[PDB]
């Protein structure tokens, strides 16, 4: 069931930590 | 693509920056 | 000195968590 | 923007719900 | 309550709001 | 096996951050 | 001018699993 | 109590178990 | 061996303690 | 498929607030 | 006053993140 | 060593990559 909730939020650290100084967009969808 | 390529299984730094501005 | 970097991540989480299912962008800039 | 307006002073929910997409 | 009702389904923020004191 | 101590550990980020400046009670029990 | 809001964060994650499977309560007022 | 007591100072294990149920 | 005793199933404190300097 | 990147990211939170003042080693390996 | 032992939380998470499948070992001390 | 050089100042992924294993 859960899952999906939990696995954006693990990238999302993952995520601004690899830009560093410069951002990025997150935006789920098809 | 980060919610599936990546939310299915673990990636590397060289991957995820290339989502970087 | 360090304040930023920790500054702007105690916000990411207080962010995507807000909208819900859906996104939004993060970018540190004038 | 929310790197000054609510990094200097904490904010509401409802001020951060004007930055959702 | 929340350890089941949310813990086996995300929910929304309002659901979790009636959890606020 | 584990999934019940750390699902309980990803609401209490989304909890007192729904309620703002006011705060809550959480208790696991039946 | 912030620091309450995430020091009343950072005592959260060292309350609940200071108690283990049981739970506690977290209430910010005089 | 846990809002002043140890947000201005570090605390113990064991002062933190006090405020457990 | 904690990545494997308490990463396969939760552990207590006292167990967690032994693994300290 | 994950769950090892993750799980051993739960553990070190609950590993270095055990020990206290102290430190300890994580070393992922047989 | 506090600052420490939330400075060294924030630098574990970019620790093992950064060394990948490796490890690292952490102990604050002169 | 990172409770100063990088307590004190944020360094980069090529510094912190020097602590590695
Ligand atoms: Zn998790
Ligand atoms: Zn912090």
């Amino acid at each position: 069931f859960v899952n999906q909730h939990l696995c954006g939020s693990h990238l999302v650290e993952a995520l601004y930590l690899v830009c560093g100084e410069r951002g990025f967009f997150y935006t789920p969808k098809t | 693509g980060i919610v599936e390529q990546c939310c299915t299984s673990i990636c590397s730094l060289y991957q995820l920056e290339n989502y970087c501005n």
